[PDB]
């Protein structure tokens, strides 16, 4: 608490916090420079793709068929946007979490993907890219269902991410 | 002060007491009175603090801060009970942590104080004792407690005075009022009334005072608590401690912290409401922000810091009854010291000798640190043998190893001083007194008190008998004729005779007691070798003797005292001598110790030199003054304040204990911190009232020791100096420590702030913050306590409680505003590097948290278009917390280094010399590295291994911190009155 000196405080921080924000941003901008615009430096975190579903818990493009992987080339800009292939008793849809340059490998409880889509090239490379029923007899009861995917590339973490390559939902159609 | 009935005719006295002077009282009455009031004994210490006292340690002022903090956290937790909350690991944990700290710190501090008390208990050795009473004409020894009021009592040599008595009759009785009154030498007691003040009068004996010699009868005036010492003892328990200066400083500190806490809590509460968060959320944010501002670890770091210093003091044999009592000394402006027992040794000894019409000062010091006179002269030899030979003084069996001065001796006061002196200078008196066999001696007579003794000759030259005698200078002057010089005799001439007289008056005026020593050879022809002379007739010519010389004596200050006082004065501390002794001696000792510098004249000195009435001289011209207690009784508050203000060097002489209290209080009236050092009971009221009392371990009495806040077991006065020094360095280091810890709050709090504002995934977690505040920073924070003096602290003046503050605006201005900010940015930079690298560019991170935090959304698009499940991205968030943690550590490295010095550059002091700080950063980095790399960490603490590159991102920021504060440390040194020092320099 002073007087006729606050100007020495205000002006100080104005050109101090300024120098700091200027340095902070200075470091973020250099960091940003050393990263690809098409691919992350680390894919490890997403190593094993997880499986997610719909149920809240095409002009141009190319026609394709169930077949092997299709390489659009390298992940570069020299070529324009890489073309993408076309595509009671509730219905749930499942999809595989998109992961750049990842090729999936493939080449009784209670009563109740095509390789031609991979590898995914990423949003920047492929903007409008498109990634690829429980008529059960029982009703009025909670049924635990686990839909999972198999492959050498796919791994599950039962103790952790129950989503990693698998599902776990309890449908109940009370009628 | 007290009053009494001491001046009364015995007839009047007994008339009032209804007692017989010779017969005493009748058993019936004695028993009746004893049963009426209460036995002769002081009511045991009205303080029996139960173990419940432990609770005391728990409250205090600081522990209260943590208490309220813990309560706040608990309430916050109670509030979050409104919904399903993560707090199970957050708030409840913190609240409990806070309570854990207060209780643990309390237990530690309590144990310390307890250990000291136990040690104290070991010293208590009690003996009931007994008193000799005379009832119905018969003398009977009964338990002292049985003594009643108004009954004749008999005191002998060595017996303690059972209760306050009014001496009716006495025979060469000399009581020792050393501890109660403060009177150094044994005061004789007689039936006649000598002085108005009952304390100085001879007609009264006091409780707890031992009678050195003689015998006396007396009527018991006071019994039990009503006695004088009892009155003093009672008063020495009704005084208040007052808040310690360090305690108030911390109070101000909490005010600042809480102030910032409330401001941000409130401001953000309003801000939150403006955005959209429900009131519930707004409240949880309020509680969150406030609680976050409370440094949990700082309570432990402060307690330990004080403990460490206290431990050092303990090593010096300087014990602190209270933990806070460590810092105080660095705040003392005035020291009221006692004379005898404190400043002095309280032991009498030979002062000056008179040979060849010259005065030669002897070595008065206990340690014999003084200078020895010239022993060569023969006159000295002769006087020595006369002093050595004529005495009843002899060392007791057992005093061989012990130093000749401290060793005990059985004999009179003067004879003891003389014996010790002989034994020291001339050699052993044993063989010497044995040399000359004493045939017949005349002990001091009731009148003229001359003491003579005649021995045979040891020398082979002349076979004449040797006669020796000592006595009062005037009486001996009457009996002496011849005078000896350089080994040759001469008759007495008025010139030299007067020289002797003047010398006598000079030494006598010096305050010392002088004794005339003379000897005479006998005409062997008249007195044959076989002749056996008795005491009956005058066998030796009492007159015509050869007067050798005089021997005086006094008691000196301890060896360490003089230098200690000089240091206290150089420190800027005003030294005031408050003694109940006589002014003549008081002033002399004052000048000796340095309380009264040489060249400084009192009002009397000026009046004396000018030969003008003392009243004429203007007090202003006198810098020093010796104020008699007689005037002190009349003086008013304005009088005392004037005296204290107008005179730099002051000495209060002949001052009663109550008066010592008023003097201390008068010094407090000035608003200055007073420190009192004493020895006896007279200092009990003073030592307790002072901001800090100082007793003497051995030389001090029990009452005063109980009243003292600090005790000196070694009885070294120099310790006081060390004490005052020991109090000021710790203050600066505390600033260092506090500043450091306070700097961490910015990079810790900010992450949660921005989280709420920008809506970005939480950068730093709760567990992480705890590892910084409690895990890593702990060692470095304590290491700073080891910082040494930046400059000569003793040179600088004592800090001002008002102006100077431990934690002031400037400190906050830099821990929170400057350095703290730099760290925060360092942390976030690390955050962005990890995120951007993982696939989440900074720009996209905004407003991502709502989706991010949601456990249900498995498909979360990053910058690349990838889809992240919950655990995946959360893993990134956790691997993002660790790096932020590590980043804090790296920034703390620079902060610790700069925190090391307040003014000086790292160059000068070299923060590296401090080994503990060094091990602090090595252990800190090691631990941080461990938490990140240890195998089970991500499971338990949710801390994941950090990619090596990550470690580097916070590096440049740390360098900025160091380089920045260093230049600041340079600019400050260059421009003392610079604008940086005013703002920065805390």
């Amino acid at each position: 608490r002073t007087l006729s000196r606050w100007v020495w405080i205000s002006l100080y921080y104005v050109a101090f916090y300024v120098v700091m924000s200027g340095i902070f941003a200075l470091c973020i901008y250099v960091l940003m420079r050393t990263i690809d615009p098409y691919t992350p430096d680390y894919q490890d975190q997403l190593k094993s793709p997880g499986v997610t579903l719909r149920p809240d818990v095409q002009e141009g493009s190319i026609n394709c068929t169930s077949e092997k992987y299709f390489f659009q080339e390298s992940f570069l800009a020299p070529n324009h946007t890489k073309f993408s292939c076309k595509f009671g008793k509730p219905c749930f849809i499942i999809k595989m979490n998109r992961i750049v340059k990842f090729l999936p490998g493939n080449s009784d409880g209670p009563p109740l993907y095509s390789l031609h889509y991979f590898p995914y090239y990423g949003k920047k490379a492929q903007p409008h890219y498109s990634n690829p029923k429980l008529l059960n007899v029982p009703r009025n009861r909670d049924v635990v269902i686990v839909c999972k995917i198999l492959a050498e590339h796919v791994s599950f973490d039962n103790p952790h991410d129950p989503y990693e390559g698998k599902v776990e939902f309890k449908l109940k159609i009370q009628k | 002060m007290e009053i009494n009935d001491h001046q009364l005719s015995v007839a009047e006295l007994e008339q009032k007491y209804q007692t017989s002077a010779t017969k005493g009282l009748s058993a019936s009455l004695a028993a009746e009175l004893l049963l009426r009031d209460g036995p002769n004994a002081l009511r045991p210490p009205r303080g029996t603090p139960e173990y419940v006292k432990f609770a005391r340690q728990l409250a205090g002022g600081l522990q209260c801060l943590m208490w309220v903090a813990a309560a706040i956290c608990l309430i916050a937790f109670a509030i979050q009970a409104s919904e399903g909350d993560l707090t199970t690991d957050d708030n409840l944990y913190l609240a409990l942590a806070l309570i854990a700290v207060v209780v643990v710190t309390g237990c530690f501090g309590y144990y310390q104080e307890f250990k000291s008390t136990n040690i104290i208990a070991s010293f208590k050795n009690l003996v009931p004792q007994q008193a000799t009473v005379i009832r119905d004409g018969d003398k009977f020894q009964i338990n002292a407690d049985q003594l009643v009021v108004g009954d004749l009592v008999e005191m002998k040599g060595g017996d303690r005075v059972p209760a306050d008595i009014r001496i009716l009759q006495a025979q060469g009785r000399k009581v020792d009022n050393s501890s109660l009154t403060g009177e150094s030498e044994p005061q004789t007691r007689s039936p006649e009334c000598t002085h108005e003040s009952p304390l100085e009068t001879r007609n009264i004996a006091f409780f707890s005072t031992m009678c050195l010699e003689g015998t006396a009868q007396g009527l018991v005036v006071n019994t039990g608590d009503r006695t004088i010492i009892g009155r003093i003892a009672s008063l020495a328990s009704g005084v208040e401690n007052e808040k310690t200066p360090i305690a108030i400083e911390i109070e101000h500190f909490v005010d600042i912290i809480a102030g910032l806490a409330i401001l941000f809590g409130a401001t953000f509460f309003i801000v939150a409401m403006c955005i959209g968060y429900t009131f519930l959320r707004a409240m949880v944010f309020f509680m969150a922000i406030v609680v976050a501002y409370v440094p949990e670890g700082l309570l432990a770091t402060v307690t330990v810091c004080l403990s460490l210093t206290a431990k050092r003091l303990a090593s010096k044999n300087c014990v602190v009854k209270n933990l806070e009592a460590v810092e105080t000394l660095g705040s003392t402006s005035v020291i009221c010291s006692d004379k005898t027992g404190t400043l002095t040794q309280n032991r009498m000894t030979v002062s000056h000798l008179w040979f060849d019409n010259h005065i030669h000062s002897a070595d008065t010091t206990e340690d014999q640190s003084g200078q020895t006179f010239d022993q060569s002269s023969e006159t000295w030899r002769a006087l020595c043998r006369v002093l050595t030979l004529c005495n009843r003084a002899a060392f007791k069996s057992g005093q061989d190893a012990v130093p000749v001065p401290k060793r005990i001796v059985i004999g009179d006061a003067s004879e003891t001083a003389l014996l010790k002196f002989s034994e020291l200078t001339l050699g052993n008196a044993m063989g010497y007194r044995e040399r000359f066999p004493k045939v017949c001696e005349i002990p001091f007579n009731s009148t003229n008190k001359f003491q003579l003794s005649i021995h045979t000759l040891e020398d082979p030259r002349d076979p004449r008998h040797v006669l020796v005698m000592k006595g009062a200078p005037e009486r001996v002057l009457e009996r002496c004729s011849s005078i000896l010089i350089k080994g040759q005799e001469l008759p007495l001439d008025e010139q030299w005779r007067e020289a002797f007289q003047t010398a006598y008056l000079s030494l006598g005026g010096l305050g010392e007691r002088v004794l005339g020593f003379c000897q005479l050879y006998l005409s062997e022809k008249d007195y044959p070798p076989g002749y056996a002379f008795d005491v009956e007739a005058m066998n030796f010519p009492t007159s015509g003797l050869s007067f050798a010389g005089l021997v005086s004596m006094i008691d000196p200050p301890r060896a360490t005292v003089p230098d200690a006082v000089l240091k206290c004065r150089t420190a800027g501390i005003r030294v005031i001598m408050v003694t109940g002794d006589h002014p003549i001696t008081a002033k002399a000792i004052a000048a000796s110790v340095g309380i009264i510098s040489e060249g400084s004249e009192t009002v009397e000195d000026i009046a004396a030199r000018l030969r003008v009435p003392v009243d004429q001289v203007n007090r202003k011209d006198a810098r020093a003054c010796v104020i008699n207690g007689m005037q002190l009784k009349d003086m008013d508050p304005s009088e005392l304040v004037e005296a204290l203000r107008t005179h730099p060097e002051m000495v209060f002489a002949r001052t009663s204990p109550q008066q010592k209290l008023v003097i201390v209080e008068s010094c407090q009236r000035l608003g200055a911190i007073v420190a009192v050092t004493g020895d006896g009971v007279n200092d009990s009221p003073a030592l307790k009232k002072a901001d800090i009392g100082v007793a003497m371990g051995i030389a001090g009495s029990d009452a005063a020791k109980n009243a003292a806040d600090m005790i000196l077991l070694d009885d070294n006065f120099a310790s006081i100096v060390t004490g005052v020094e020991q109090g000021r360095l710790i203050f600066d280091n505390l600033k260092k420590s506090i500043a450091y810890t306070l700097t961490k709050n910015i990079p810790e709090l900010t992450p949660y702030l921005i989280y709420i504002t920008v809506s970005v995934p939480l950068p730093l977690g709760c567990i992480t913050i705890l590892f910084i505040e409690l895990c890593t920073d702990i060692f470095p924070s304590v290491s700073l306590a080891y910082e040494k003096a930046e400059s000569d602290i003793m040179h600088l003046r004592p800090r001002n409680p008002k102006r100077d503050r431990l934690v002031n605006e400037p400190l906050a201005a830099y821990s929170y505003f400057q350095i703290g900010a730099i760290q925060s940015f360092a942390g976030f930079t690390d955050y962005f590097t990890a995120m951007a690298q993982e696939g989440w560019f900074p720009l996209l991170c905004v407003g991502l948290r709502p989706q991010w935090e949601n456990h249900h959304l498995q498909d979360l698009q990053d910058s690349y278009g990838q889809e992240w499940t919950f655990g995946q991205r959360l893993y990134q968030q956790y691997t993002c917390y660790t790096v932020f943690f590590i980043s804090i550590e790296m920034c703390q490295i620079a902060d610790v280094l700069i925190r090391k010095t307040r003014r000086l550059s790292a160059f000068q002091q070299g923060f590296f010399r401090n080994r503990i700080l060094v091990i602090a950063i090595v252990f800190q980095v090691c631990i941080g590295c461990f938490l990140c790399y240890c195998p089970g960490m991500p499971n338990i603490f949710n801390f994941m291994p950090i990619r090596f590159q990550w470690w580097l991102v916070p590096m440049p920021f740390g360098l900025l911190i160091f380089v920045y504060d260093e230049i600041r440390k340079l600019g400050v040194r260059c421009c003392p009155g610079s604008w940086w020092d005013q703002e920065l320099y805390y």
